């Protein structure tokens, strides 16, 4: 060790040669490959690759959407990768027109099997689902390829353009009238226990609150009817074991000025969505509140 | 013999060797230099060409 | 270009065959007790913590307090461990008995079972990496089997314990160990079970007065239904210092159970090889 080496400025990947360039320099050999500059070299976002059947890809042909993994106990493919837009067809928090439109658009064979698996089991949606962040490419076919980010700023390969995330309008919820320049966005599931079925609601929530206790306080304040329904089913029907009138998962941080309202088109059908351009994904697990 | 005379239908698959004919410069292919993309994992780094 | 690393020196001599045996664990997880720079081999693994009176939940708590590390190449006379930093991605070896799928969430559990290389007074043991639903199921089943420990004499309890002991998952059907030995409970399991049963018992006779006092005021009006539910439970079946002591006992007993209540979401997984023993994942705090 020496003083000059310690004081010297940090190493510079910015202009130092890439490894393949170093090797080809060492032997003095040239391949036809444009070896010098490696794509995705500066990428910070963590990327995963997923294969999906052809039926589900609709509304993902437009880049940007939440990709959800759902479970099926059968021996044959145990997990199926579903989109948030399709998941709305099950929620009771969707207007009749939007649910009818989604039901008409997603009438491919594979989609209805996932809908059967969602409600053919005793367990609620909470235990069945898990979130995978945001999807950003298409390669169509009988089986299509998706690429998706799990800790990311959401961008094209050259970063020539930022990719937004779209949320359907009926699911979007806000609990404050004024927005601080930073606010987080969460996934919200609530259950109605008064009806015969355990009828689930699907929500997406933007809030300037980062601390769990106050967020849960506000959630229990707004969802009081659903909490009362949970208590009512617990008292009314013994030997039944209900749980977690609502669950929370943290999914995103975004700069509040970025939010816009936009329309989305596929199969020359028109959907209404809310849009977040300069979005980023931060992933936590599900958590329960009562 | 029952009171019907059913007809059967079945498929057979063959393995064959082909000859494929074409004319001089009937199709043209336009290509660029191969471009390398990186995917980083701790124990092994992979590149796509 | 070097990076942050932890150096470990095996104090006992290692034969060539032993080094070849250890090198198969290129990227397995290894816990270390403290974040030193030059650690001695006795500290690696969970062997120094295992005991004959102390139980599984003590190991879980110690592992929660433990610092998780990842392995790097083994070489001449030294082995290198890389401590992960949040939100980078790493390669891990699936030492657990359960296969993984894309998008699974993982957490670390103390082990329950080739074998790994040993020395004269030493063995090397590593914790399990398990998907979260199975971790919940196994903790629930082992704790509930701790409850049945008292009634074991009757044959119903034996059959129920056998049924609880078996666990099924995706192409996995292993059996977990019975938490009782010689019809006796290990002391940590006794403390955890007693704490849960006490916090259950205390709430039954404490809530009624405070609930009925608050019933006069609730504009959210579900607390009155809570009071009615407690009264229906009653149908199914003091000096202030004692009261304050009872409240303190309730909350300290609840805190004792907090050792088992929350799960560290250590890893989330990226696509896996057909060599499925090996998989990639992103480290989470």
């Amino acid at each position: 060790m020496d003083a000059r080496a310690v004081a010297k400025r940090p190493r510079d990947p910015a202009d130092e040669d890439n490894e393949l360039v170093t090797a080809l320099k060492a032997k003095r050999e040239v391949n036809t490959i444009s070896v010098r500059y490696l794509y995705h070299a500066d990428h910070q976002a963590l990327t995963a690759r997923f294969f999906v059947p052809e039926g589900l890809v609709e509304f993902e042909a437009q880049p940007g959407a939440l990709l959800i993994r759902m479970e099926t106990g059968c021996d044959s493919p145990r997990h199926l990768y579903i989109s948030l837009y399709l998941l709305g067809i099950r929620a009771s928090n969707v207007s009749a027109s939007t649910r009818c439109l989604l039901e008409s658009v997603y009438t491919a064979s594979a989609a209805r099997a996932a809908l059967q698996w969602l409600d053919l089991g005793p367990h609620l949606l909470h235990r069945r689902l898990e979130t995978l962040g945001c999807v950003k490419t298409v390669s169509l076919g009988i089986t299509s390829l998706l690429t998706c980010v799990m800790r990311g700023y959401l961008y094209n390969t050259l970063k020539t353009e930022v990719f937004a995330l779209m949320i359907p309008k009926d699911m979007y919820l806000t609990w404050e009238e004024t927005r601080g320049r930073l606010q987080y966005v969460y996934l919200i599931i609530v259950y109605d226990y008064d009806g015969p079925e355990t009828r689930p609601g699907i929500y997406v929530l933007t809030s300037s609150i980062a601390h769990w206790q106050t967020l849960v306080d506000v959630a229990r304040g707004k969802f009081a009817r659903e909490r009362c329904s949970f208590v009512n089913r617990r008292i009314t029907r013994p030997r039944q074991i209900p749980l977690c009138t609502g669950v929370i998962q943290k999914l995103g941080w975004c700069l509040a000025d970025d939010i816009h309202t936009s329309f989305l088109v596929h199969k020359e059908l028109k959907l209404s969505v809310v849009r977040l351009d300069n979005f980023s994904v931060e992933l936590g697990d599900f958590r329960e509140f009562v | 013999h029952p009171g019907f005379a059913l007809t059967a239908v079945r498929t057979d698959t063959f393995e064959v060797d082909m000859l494929l004919y074409s004319g001089k410069s009937c199709t043209s292919v336009i290509i660029n230099n191969p471009i390398v993309t990186k995917e980083e994992r701790d124990i092994s780094t992979t590149y796509h060409v | 270009a070097m990076e942050a690393n932890i150096f470990c020196t095996f104090d006992h001599k290692l034969s060539i065959a032993d080094v070849g045996k250890l090198t198969k664990l290129v990227a397995a997880v290894v816990p270390i007790p403290q974040r030193l720079h030059l650690i001695k081999h006795y500290q690696l693994g969970l062997h120094q913590f295992v005991d004959h009176t102390r139980g599984y939940v003590r190991l879980r708590g110690l592992l929660r307090n433990m610092t998780l590390t990842l392995m790097r190449r083994v070489e001449g006379n030294q082995i290198l461990l890389h401590v992960p930093t949040h939100g980078l991605l790493y390669t891990v070896l699936n030492t657990g008995p359960v296969t993984w799928e894309k998008g699974d969430a993982l957490c670390v559990l103390p082990p329950l079972f080739e074998n790994l290389l040993t020395l004269g007074q030493w063995e090397l043991v590593l914790p399990w990496i398990v998907p979260m639903p199975l971790a919940l199921e196994i903790n629930q089943r082992l704790l509930i089997m701790g409850l049945f420990s008292l009634d074991r004499s009757y044959e119903e309890v034996k059959a129920a314990v056998q049924q609880l002991q078996t666990i099924t998952f995706r192409d996995a059907t292993f059996t977990i160990p019975d938490p009782v030995i010689d019809q006796h409970l290990l002391i940590d399991m006794k403390t955890a079970c007693l704490s849960m049963s006490m916090v259950a018992n205390l709430a039954s006779e404490l809530t009624m007065t405070y609930v009925r006092k608050l019933a006069l005021e609730d504009s959210s009006m579900l607390l009155v239904k809570c009071q009615e539910l407690l009264m229906r439970l009653d149908r199914e079946r003091v000096s202030p210092d004692d009261e304050i002591a009872r409240l303190s006992a309730l909350f300290v007993m609840l805190r004792q159970l907090d050792d088992l209540i929350r799960e560290q979401v250590v890893f989330t997984v990226c696509d896996v090889s057909p060599d499925n023993k090996s998989a990639t994942c992103i480290f989470k705090g």
